[PDB]
RNA sequence: GCCCGAGUGGUGGCCACUAUUAUUGGGCCUAAAGCGGCCGUAGCCGGGCCCGUAAGUCCCUGGCGAAAUCCCACGGCUCAACCG
RNA sequence: ACCCGGGUAGUCCUGGCUGUAAAGGAUGCGGGCUAGGUGUCGGGCGAGCUUCGAGCUCGCCCGGUGCCGUAGGGAAGCCGUUAA
């Protein structure tokens, strides 16, 4: 599937972390929190199970799983299946495309950016989205754009105002 | 060390020489030897007790050492000995010893037939034979038709 | 009887330890004990030991240096693959940096780590760690 | 935080009166180090021997109570219901001190309780080397240990990095404040019995010193 | 340690050290030097020549004085008395006044360096605190006496009071020997007498 | 007010929790639970030392256990599911 | 009914059947390993005593039969070289 919940929902200590969490990034609904743990998680578990193994297993087990992480961008230029597992579920979510629209400038606040992408004032690529979820690769980065858009076809878009009185990006 | 078998009382702990080549303050030759088992088997004496005897009087512990090698095939001592003559019971004296005494029992128990005790070493007896013979049947003192039972016990013996 | 001579060695030695006696004394002795004492001795767990063999049997002398926690012999002795090594390499020993899981072997008698730097394998005979 | 941390133990430092010699060479400023006690095996008779190591700044003693227990004895035309706490003492650093108190009243129980548990103090040897490589900082125990009170069977295990204190929660709260951050928990038998299960785990804990390895050869 | 001569083996000899009593235990057999037709054990000579010399060293060492002497004998409770006046350090009790270590609550409490017990079967309280301050431990023990927790021994009688009297005195020359005020080569300026114990009036 | 959210809840079934089925990984004096005791058949389990075989056992190669589903990569569909 | 005075089966013997128990040490059996102390029974050994008999005693050892207790185990009682 592509969800979890840890065998007590309603414990405060777990519940604590997502609310404090659900306004930092701002999301909808907690499925979305969870859909990245629960991608995390995955990584974590193989990243572990493949560096345990017999050292003569394909390496390219691993290579392939460090590979991704770079393309992705967690992991910047460290060599070690350890220090995946070194990741937490805010290194994730600062990976979507939500924190990478606030982030560059191209929203005033991560609230906003939830309006932009759906109603498509956000270009990525040639392409628009719909999905704020959208994993943003690095290369994938550099991308972000107005072009046939309610922000930028002129200059005298209220919009344009609203974004530049905040100029601040960053952790979402 | 112990088995304490119908009992529960550790046996006994008597223990070897841990004399691996034998004494030559002692003096006896190949020849020597021979005669003296020979003679006490002629007696009517049997292989542990010609073991004895000649520990006792000829200061001999055990003939393993003091013989072999004299042909190193294997250690030479009393039986070994007498069966190279053919003087060597057919039966290994072990499972004779067992099945003689077992047919003095019978005769008590016929004549005296209300007890439990000695009922109840017949039963402890014969269940000791029955295994030594098993094994010797592989081994091959005693042919593979053979069954053991009392009337076959009172065949053996007379 | 006895059964497992190897395995009430071993049961002595590691009670030995526990105790904190010297020296050890094990009556019953082998090939299997010798061997493992000397694979023991070789990765060091163990001083020096005398076997002296009376006509009776071989008995085993050890010293007792204090570094052995735990060494016990398997049960049925399973066989082991090489590629399940890592299962009972998880179970059985305390961690990744110790490695006598002692197997016996096409090669002779290894440890653990013995074992897998040669890479061959089979039946489980006993632990050390 | 800073320099305000020598200050609280100055402040102690200012009205302590030592009984023992150990409460003397401590209040001294001599042998200044924790775990320069522990080894020698030098009596904790003083709780402030410890208020003397841990200021207000950097190690933050963590102190928490886990249980308050209410129980009775029956007495003459009487029921006397007194309280019991189980209390924690420790540094996310690697120290650690688990405590229990009985009481009357309840505030006093916390008190003793607190006091009780400076007392018992532990260190927690963390796994340099980790499991894998060494590669910076000890995430969790050297070796797989377990503990044992009455009935309850910890095993701690080490672990991957993040993947962290793998525990029910009472233990979870005992170890954090141990300083491992990483470890696997395999319980086994009831729990249900805090004091213990708490026992364990800091009995636990304890033992990983008690381990005899090879690298320390 | 250093050859038996007199003073020294004359001493132990003349004073009832060598006899001991009942019963001998497995740890103990080391220092026992005999059998008597009768279950009366003789202890061995010179290992008191012996164990009484490293005890001069070991209690010259700890020179401050909290040196604690107690005895639960009434015996030896007169000896004990007139050592710790020598020395410098004592507690006196019949019994220990427990907390004495484990307790500074107490009107009585010290803090002791070393101990000195005469039985170990009497003065086990003094030895049940001497386990948890982590205080080392040197004594007198009799065929009868263990050796659990009893880390440094001298095997003396002490059932009696000319040995009971012989010991603490030779001790109390031994210290002042090593520490260097009078030595053990030297005859001591105390007489063995006040050591030595009367009953006119109970 | 808390949870979750186009879901959320009720009854039923299965698995987990339940080392309450014990291989991993349970017990059996008094908590359930030792047969009232022995014998030996079938079975399982076996002291040391040397030699043969290599049946188990390990190692290597080779024939082979369809596709799908699973796991990982890259690529495709706006995204993912899904597919290549 | 407990208490008292009579009383059959049975209780005894022989042969047979029946097969139960808090049939307990509520503790299956075998081997190896793991402080000790003490009392006791029988066997061995080195001595002293002697009524010249191991008769009276000391100690080591072997086999059994009790009690106390270190390490450990146990929930605790307890168990602890006769293991739980």
């Amino acid at each position: 599937k592509k969800y979890e919940t840890p065998p007590h929902p309603w414990i405060k200590e777990r519940l604590d972390r997502e609310r404090v969490l659900m306004d930092k990034y701002e999301l909808k609904n907690k499925k979305e929190l969870w859909k990245h743990e629960t991608q995390l998680k995955n990584f974590r578990r193989r990243a572990r199970r493949l560096l345990a193994a017999r050292g003569k297993q394909a390496e390219i087990e691993r290579e392939q799983l460090l590979a991704r992480l770079k393309r992705l961008g967690l992991l910047p230029e460290d060599a070690v299946l350890d220090d995946v597992l070194s990741l937490t579920i805010e290194d994730i979510l600062e990976r979507r495309l939500q924190t990478i629209v606030y982030k560059k400038g191209l929203a005033r606040t991560m609230r906003q950016a939830r309006q932009l992408i759906v109603h498509g004032h956000i270009e990525v690529n040639g392409q628009i989205i719909r999905s704020p979820s959208y994993l943003v690769l690095k290369e994938e980065e550099d991308t972000i754009t107005y072009a046939r858009t309610s922000p930028f076809a002129n200059p005298q878009h209220p919009e344009r105002m609203m974004i530049e009185k905040a100029k601040q990006g960053g952790e979402a | 060390m112990a088995r304490m078998h119908a009992r529960k009382r550790g046996k006994s702990g008597s223990k070897r020489p841990p004399r691996t080549a034998p004494p030559i303050w002692v003096e006896y030759t190949v020849e020597e030897i021979e005669n003296l088992v020979v003679k006490l088997r002629k007696e009517g004496y049997s292989t542990a007790m010609i073991g004895t005897i000649l520990r006792d009087q000829y200061g001999i512990p055990s003939v393993k050492l003091f013989k072999d090698p004299d042909n190193p095939n294997r250690n030479l001592t009393i039986t070994r000995i007498l069966e190279k003559h053919g003087l060597a019971p057919e039966i290994p004296e072990d499972l004779m010893f067992l099945i003689r005494r077992a047919v003095n029992l019978r005769k008590h128990l016929e004549q005296h037939p209300k007890d439990l005790h000695s009922m109840r070493g017949l039963q402890l007896i014969e269940s000791k034979i029955r295994r030594l013979v098993k094994y010797y049947k592989r081994k091959g003192k005693l042919p593979k038709n053979w069954r053991y039972d009392p009337e076959t016990a009172k065949l053996l013996v007379r | 009887t006895l059964l497992d001579p190897l395995a009430n060695a071993l049961s002595h030695i590691t009670n030995s330890e526990r105790v904190g006696k010297r020296e050890v004394y094990i009556k019953p002795a082998s090939k299997l004990i010798g061997e493992v004492l000397r694979v023991m001795q070789k990765y060091g767990y163990i001083g020096e030991f005398e076997f002296i063999d009376d006509g009776r049997a071989g008995v085993y002398r050890v010293q007792l240096l204090g570094r052995i926690n735990k060494a016990g012999a398997i049960k049925p002795r399973f066989p082991v693959k090489v590629s399940e090594f890592e299962k009972w390499e998880k179970r059985f020993l305390p961690a990744f940096e110790f490695g006598i899981l002692i197997v016996s072997t096409s090669q002779g008698v290894m440890s653990h780590k013995e074992a897998i730097e040669k890479g061959i394998g089979g039946r489980l005979i006993a632990y050390v760690y | 935080m800073s320099q305000e941390w020598k200050e609280y133990a100055k402040r102690v430092l200012d009205e302590w009166e030592p009984k023992t010699k150990l409460g003397m060479m401590v209040k001294e400023g001599q042998i200044t180090d924790i775990h320069e006690i522990f080894r020698r095996g030098y009596q904790i008779k003083e709780p402030e021997i410890i208020d003397v190591l841990l200021p207000e700044v950097n190690a933050r003693e963590n102190q928490e109570v886990l249980d308050i227990a209410l129980t009775v004895r029956m007495t003459d035309s009487g029921r006397r219901v007194r309280f019991r706490v189980l209390a924690a003492v420790g540094n996310r650093d690697g120290y650690v001190g688990l405590g229990i108190g009985h009481g009357k009243e309840v505030g006093i129980a916390i008190r003793k309780a607190i006091n009780y548990a400076k007392l018992n103090i532990i260190e927690i040897k963390r796994g340099c080397g980790s499991w894998e490589c060494r590669c910076r900082r000890p995430h969790s125990v050297p070796f797989a240990v377990e503990g044992k009170e009455g009935s309850v069977r910890v095993r701690l295990i080490p672990g991957p990095r993040g993947l962290g204190l793998v525990i029910g929660d009472v233990g979870k709260k005992i170890l954090r404040l141990a300083g491992v951050q990483d470890v696997w928990s395999q319980t086994f038998g009831e729990t249900r019995t805090t004091v213990n299960f708490a026992k364990a785990v800091f009995n636990a804990l304890y033992n990983t010193n008690r381990v005899a390895i090879s690298p320390e050869m | 340690m250093a050859d038996e001569y007199l003073v020294p083996l004359d001493q132990y000899l003349a004073a009832g050290v060598h006899i001991g009593t009942q019963q001998k235990t497995k740890d103990m057999k080391k220092f026992i030097y005999r059998v008597r037709q009768d279950g009366l054990y003789v202890l061995d000579v010179r290992k008191t020549d012996e164990r009484l010399k490293v005890a001069g060293k070991f209690l010259a060492k700890f020179e401050p004085q909290s040196i604690l002497a107690v005895s639960v004998r009434l015996y030896g409770q007169k000896p004990v008395k007139k050592f710790g006046e020598v020395t410098g350090a004592r507690a006196i009790p019949g019994r220990f006044l427990p907390g004495t270590m484990t307790n500074p609550a107490v009107k009585n409490f010290f803090e002791p360096d070393v101990l000195i017990v005469t039985d170990p079967r009497a003065d086990h309280q003094a030895m049940r605190e001497a386990v948890e301050i982590g205080i080392p431990i040197v004594a007198l023990v009799d065929t009868e006496n263990l050796l659990s927790y009893v880390d440094l021994a001298i095997p003396t009688n002490n059932k009696g009071r000319k040995a009971l009297a012989l010991i603490y005195w030779i001790l109390a020359r031994e210290i002042l020997y090593n520490r260097g005020e009078i030595q053990s080569r030297e005859d001591f300026k105390i007489p063995v007498e006040e050591f030595e114990m009367k009953i006119v009036r109970r």
